[PDB]
């Protein structure tokens, strides 16, 4: 995993 | 369907008494497919080039900024991106280049990008891409577009301005922002500084490679272990392997290399991470959704702040249909 901090948001419209 | 306004915005309409551009007025207009006066467009382009000309090949700023991938004159997709990433009025953005070609709205991207740079040149950074050239613009539908919408005057202006765009940028003196990647003739930051930005990118060389640089077809399961190789796929430049990039980073004490030039189905892609740190040696960002209007790939932008790497993904946006070569 990434040593430092890290985040991620959700998509705008799942495809598959 | 909406109709494009014939009324072209004037200088005094785009710029206030304070000489500050009204991104609000332009944004709304552009959204309605509105165009500006040849005089205004030339002013924005020329004004932006002057600022970039003052910048260095490799900028070094320590602050939270959001890296964006190829745009391809995808203004319709550039508007949504800012919505998900946040308003540029209080948000720092960074383009990896490739703002023209492919999309039939390259002029809108350059104009909007240039105006935003002049208004917030301390929060909005724009880099030059392999597409930021004349030879390419002549082959693509960019030149024809400028002539169809405006004239050769605007086209030439953009070309001279693009030559003022930066080649790379060092974010937090840890991450390297580029379009293509590393180069064989460049093993140090000094190698880049000794480069000439105010000029057209040759069919080959260090400056060209960096813009055409690309990872090996097997940036993971390699059997040969070759550092650099000829780019037979792209038809030019070279290819860097996992060991090749890892070597340059360690030598330059870099954290990771953020760039684009490579379309991604998820708008991004993480490459093999360093054996020491749990971070990716290379990262590809693509802010061009529905590439070629065919692929159903998504877009995204890298946001680095307070030692935090946040990736924002988004889908394609609605736009009118345009025939090939404006046929």
């Amino acid at each position: 995993g990434p040593h430092p901090v890290i985040v991620i948001t959700g998509p705008h419209e799942e495809l598959e | 369907v909406p109709f494009p306004p014939s009324h072209r915005l004037t200088a005094k309409e785009v710029f206030d008494n304070d000489g500050k551009p009204r991104v609000d007025i332009l944004k709304a207009h552009l959204m309605k497919e509105g165009r500006l006066e040849e005089s205004v467009a030339l002013r924005i382009i020329t004004e932006g080039a002057s600022i970039l000309r003052q910048e260095k090949n490799l900028l070094d700023i320590d602050a939270p900024v959001t890296v964006c991938g190829d745009i391809h004159g995808q203004f319709f997709d550039l508007m949504k991106l800012f919505e998900v990433g946040g308003s540029p009025a209080n948000t720092r953005y960074l383009f990896l280049g490739d703002y023209v070609d492919r999309g039939y709205f390259s002029i809108e991207c350059v104009l909007y990008l240039w105006a935003l740079k002049i208004l917030y040149p301390k929060t909005l950074f724009l880099l030059r891409g392999n597409h930021e050239c004349r030879h390419l613009t002549e082959y693509f539908t960019f030149k024809q577009e400028c002539k169809i919408k405006y004239s050769e005057r605007v086209y030439d202006a953009c070309m001279d301005a693009f030559d003022c765009l930066p080649l790379a940028a060092l974010m937090n003196q840890q991450f390297l922002c580029v379009h293509g990647g590393l180069s064989p003739e460049i093993n140090t930051l000094d190698d880049i500084r000794k480069l000439d930005r105010f000029k057209e990118p040759p069919a080959y060389g260090p400056m060209c490679d960096i813009l055409w640089s690309d990872p090996l077809e097997d940036f993971g399961n390699e059997k040969t272990q070759e550092h650099f190789t000829h780019n037979t796929v792209r038809g030019c430049s070279y290819f860097y392997s996992y060991p090749a990039v890892c070597e340059f980073l360690q030598h330059n004490n870099l954290l990771s290399i953020l760039r684009a030039h490579e379309a991604q189905d998820a708008g991004y892609r993480m490459y093999r991470k360093s054996q020491t740190t749990g971070f990716p040696s290379l990262i590809t960002i693509f802010s061009a959704p529905n590439y070629l209007d065919v692929y159903n790939n998504k877009a995204a932008v890298l946001k680095y702040e307070n030692n935090v790497m946040n990736i924002r993904q988004f889908n394609c946006s609605p736009h009118p249909y345009w025939l090939p070569n404006f046929m």
